[PDB]
Formats: structure tokens, sequence, C-alpha cells
């Protein structure tokens, strides 16, 4: 069949994502971009879309810029050769997103699902399923951005609860307060700002910057756009640094040159003003629902520019606790769209347990030198097989001794099995083949086979405990291999290839 | 009479669960079997562009 | 027919065990790929 593919459009924030196996996945675009964005164009006989449409936008008649404002509206653009509607333009947004998810996977997604606003209603949120199928990719449902990343993470193990989201758009802010219906999502409250965000942040950097340069040399900045580009970029840098890092600087030099030591608390007192343009939307929610800041079970951080400690130092002292950061917020809508995408048309209830292997398992070479087949950490329902040969010419029989641990030595390891095998045909050493499939089930009793080839006479063993014991005892040994740190001196028996006599 | 009915009753529930069984049951396959091909180009992309 | 109903019932429960197994070995192999690949691309981009 087909997997149900996420596509969010966030008006300058947009993604089409998927799920392969047991791990949630954020697709790559045709551009080197982890995500290519929402706006486009046209020309004679040939369309141009994305980050490739958008810089032919200040250079050519056709650019559409953040059409989110016209979804569910009677808005009609007059454009060359036919006027156009939000639907037919978005049909191409997702026609291009279709070819791109296709040129990534190869296993097509016809069925797909969308990320809309929590505020939207019968008019526009229908416009989503509709234009969703305009490009050709059917919609099996339409999520809302907020209930979406809520279920990217997911709330349904847990109990009847309450929450408020954080949407940070591309220069838009939002938050939507939600509750649990013990399996049901209904978004309760809505708030935010029409223009506020990351680019604005970059422009407070560019602003105090340019103003300070007119403060020194008297010479003004904004007249110059490779300089100002230089600004946007380097200032974006200093930004996300101030987020993570404790100190900064910016090397912008050979300007025309500004080399500054970029500060954090100056950028903070720079930015600590619009953090209360948020507390407004937030508490306006707190009243739209009626329940105080103290009424909620969990709350979250979303968006692109949300990665700085500004809002989070405004919150830890606002609502009492820390946010769930367990995402990579930037794309966090996309994957969310497909979570249930694969909860519907696909996999059901999931243990995903005994996904790890106690130790590296191997056996008795050259009088005890221990070689691994199984490593540690390995998903348990598996088996690996290897074939040795003759110790010495005419081995009439071969005993098998297997170890568990790391240290490449015999009693420097745990004796696991000892059992033997006889009747081998007499003949030069190294030649005859004996196989051992370590056959490891899921449940923990391990089977292990050794059998000649030319014989097809076979002895195997079914062990019992494999462990029988506790965590500390093992990890004390996992420690022990490290602790020894070169008992590797047994390369001494590695030169015992003296065994070769010729 | 009613003694007859539980036959395709149980049978029903069973193949019924089965359908899904099958589906999901090769889902994993098809996908992993895709991204082996994925990483299969990923060495090709790191061969120049890394 | 009569208990051949029960017979197929058996067949299918059996393919339940059989099936789930067929899966968990899958989960095994899938999740397992990662250690390897991660380290493979490690060595890919240290040099070159």
């Amino acid at each position: 069949m087909s997997k149900i593919i996420g596509i969010d459009l966030g008006t300058t924030n947009s993604c089409v994502a998927v799920l392969e196996g047991g791990e949630v996945k954020v697709i790559p675009n045709p551009e080197g971009n982890r995500t290519t964005p929402s706006v486009v164009a046209f020309k004679n006989g040939e369309r141009l879309v994305g980050e490739v449409a958008k810089r032919q936008a200040i250079t050519n008649p056709n650019t559409i810029i953040s059409i989110k404002r016209h979804m569910g509206t009677d808005y009609k653009v007059e454009i060359e050769g036919k006027q156009y509607t939000p639907q037919e333009i978005s049909a191409i947004i997702l026609q291009y997103l279709k070819s791109y998810a296709e040129d990534y996977l190869g296993e097509p997604v016809t069925r797909a699902v969308i990320t809309v606003p929590a505020y939207f209603n019968d008019a526009q949120r229908q416009a989503t399923k509709d234009a969703g199928r305009i490009a050709g990719l059917e919609v099996e449902r339409i999520i809302n951005e907020p209930t979406a990343a809520a279920l990217a993470y997911g709330l349904d193990k847990e109990e009847d609860q309450t929450i408020l989201v954080y949407d940070l758009g591309g220069g838009t802010f939002d938050v939507s307060i939600l509750e649990l219906g013990d399996g049901v999502f209904e978004v309760k409250a809505t708030a935010g700002d029409n223009h506020l965000g990351g680019d604005d942040f970059d422009q407070v950097i560019i602003d105090y910057l340019v103003n300070q340069f007119k403060q020194e040399h008297g010479i003004d900045l904004s007249k110059d756009k490779m300089a100002l580009q230089r600004l946007k970029d380097a200032a974006e840098k200093a930004k996300k640094e101030l987020s993570g890092v404790t100190q900064t600087q910016i090397s912008l030099p050979f300007i025309s040159h500004l080399e500054m030591t970029l500060t954090r608390a100056k950028f903070e007192e720079l930015s600590a003003h619009l953090v209360e343009r948020t507390m407004g939307p937030v508490r306006q929610a707190l009243q739209d629902a009626g329940l105080t800041p103290a009424d909620i079970d969990k709350v979250i951080l979303v968006g692109g520019s949300t990665r700085i400690p500004a809002v989070q130092e405004a919150i830890k002292r606002e609502l009492g606790k820390e946010p769930h950061k367990g995402v990579n917020p930037d794309e966090v809508v996309a994957i969310g769209a497909a979570i249930q995408g694969g909860v519907i048309a696909g996999e059901v209830k999931d243990v995903v347990l005994l996904d790890v292997t106690p130790l590296s398992l191997g056996i008795e070479t050259m009088g005890g030198v221990f070689t691994k087949l199984i490593e540690r950490n390995t998903t348990i329902p598996t088996s690996k097989s290897q074939v040795f040969t003759t110790a010495a010419d005419n081995q009439t029989t071969v005993d098998i001794h297997v170890l568990q641990g790391e240290r490449p030595m015999a009693a420097d390891n745990k004796s696991l099995g000892r059992f033997q095998l006889t009747g081998i045909p007499p003949a030069p050493r190294g030649v005859p083949q004996i196989e051992v499939t370590f056959d490891i089930d899921a449940n923990g009793i391990v089977h292990v086979r050794a059998k000649d080839l030319g014989t097809n006479k076979e002895q195997s063993i079914t062990i019992k405990s494999s462990s029988g014991l506790s965590e500390e005892e093992i990890q004390r040994m996992i420690k022990e291999a490290e602790e020894n740190a070169e008992a590797d001196r047994k390369r001494k028996e590695a030169a015992e290839l003296r065994n070769e006599a010729d | 009479a009613e003694e007859l009915a539980a036959a395709k009753a149980q049978i029903a529930e069973l193949e019924a669960k089965l359908s899904e069984m099958e589906h999901r049951y090769l889902r994993l396959y098809a996908d992993f079997e895709n991204f082996r091909r994925r990483t299969r180009q990923e060495m090709e992309a790191a061969e120049k562009y890394r």
C-alpha cells in the first residue's frame, strides 16, 4: 500500500514529512534546504516554485508572498493570462511538494494529511482538504497545527489534562490552549501577534547595530544591501548563539569594518520587551479558558525562533515549571501531521521491547582468544552465523566454547557453552567447514548451532538463562572491560601463529 | 443450528484481524527495504558533496 | 468442516504467533541498522 504523508503550510514556515519504521522523519527538499518554503511564481509555459521561485520574486512579475491570509476568503488575484485563486496556487504548492516527496521516497504518497490553525472553522479548514486534493494528493483528514505537534509528541497514554501551545511563525506569533477528552482533542483558547517573530529579532540586532555604527563613525548603514545582508546573516548567528552560548562576538569585518564582542544580556534587555507582547496573548488565553496559569497538566515550545532562552526565562517565572523540548521545534508541525497518518492506515499497538543485547557474544578461537559475532546493544530477535575451520591437520573432532563479554580472553570472560562435535573427515587443517549460527530469539534463551558442511552432521545447543542475574552485576563488567584498558597483551598469542610449521 | 454459527463467527474475527496482520506486517519490510536504498544513495552523495 | 472451522482457527492463531514473530525479527533488523550506519557516515565525514 501507501504511507500517509504529512504536509504543513505555515506561510513562510512549511514542510512535507513522513514516518519510516518506528522513528518520526522530516524530509529534505530539492534545495539543499532541510525545509524549502511557501511562496511561488510563474512565467511562460513553465512554473517556478519554492526557494527557487522566491529570489526570482524581487526580479520578476510573479511572486506570491504568504498566502495564508487568503485561505477561506473570496480573495482573487489578477495575474497574467488568467486571474488566480488561493486554491489553484496552493495546488501547485503541493504539486511541487508532491514531486519532491516522490523524488525523495520512490514509494509514492497519494494519501496525505495537513496542518491548519486551531482557530479555523468550516470555511477555510475545508479549503485545506479541498486544495489538498487540488494538486492531486488526497487528504485522509486535516489536523490543526497545535493539536498536531501536541500529537507529534502525543498525549493519549496520559490522563485528562490541560495545556497551552507556543506557535512561533516566521514573523507571526501564536499559542493555543487545549484539553484532554481522555482520547479527545478540542482546542480551547487562542492568542498571539500578527507580526512578531525571528526576522524581527534579527532586525533589533541590525537596528541597534546600525545605530551604534552611526554612534561611532557617524556613517549610516541601511543604504547598503550586501552590507545589510552581511548584517542579517551575522546577526542571526549572534542571536542563536545568545540562545545557547554564554558569551559572543561578531566578525563582520572588511565592511567598508565592524568587529564587536556580542553581548547576551544587552541583546536580552534588547529583546526582553516583546517577551511581554507575548505574555499578553498568553494570559488572554488564560481568560479565554478561565483557568489560571496554575490549572494546566503539560505545556510546550514551538516554532523556528523559539530556541532562545528569552521566552523560557519569561516562563520558568511565569507558569512554574519547564517546557517539553523533546522536539526539533522548527519542523515540528510536519511529522505531527503524519503521526496519526500512520496510526490510521498502518501500524497499531507497540511494545518495541527487548530492543537490546546484553553483551558481545563470540567463541573460543586459538585456545581461548575470543572473537565476536554478536555485539552488545543488538536488537534481540536476531541471529548471526559464522564458519571457522580446522585447528590442526586431521582434527577428528571439534569442541565448542563460547564467551560473553568484551575483553578478548578466555576466563577474562564468562564461560557460556561447552559441547563437542565428532566424525569430521580427516584432512589438512583449515579446510573443512564448520558452521555456527548463533540463533538469538527475542525472548532470551539462545540457540546455537555448529555443523560440518560436507558432513551435514550437526551439533547445536539450547542454553538456559543467558543472564539469570541483575543490571549492576553486568554493568560492573561492562565497566570491567574498560577498567582493564589493554589486557590486549595477548597479541602475544597473536604471534602464536608460530603454530604454523613449514 | 446455533451450533453451526460460531464457526464462521470465530473464523470471521480471525481472518479479520488477519487482514491488518498482513498489511502492517509487510509495511515494515517495504519501508526499511526502501531506506537501505536511501543510505545506498547517501554514500553516493557523500562521495563528492560531503 | 465442523471442527475444520476450529482447524483454520488454529491455522490463523498460529499465523498470529508466526506473524508477530515475522515482525519482531523485523523490528530487530530495522532498528539494528542504525549503530552501523551512524558509524559508517562518521568515518565518511571525518576525512575526505
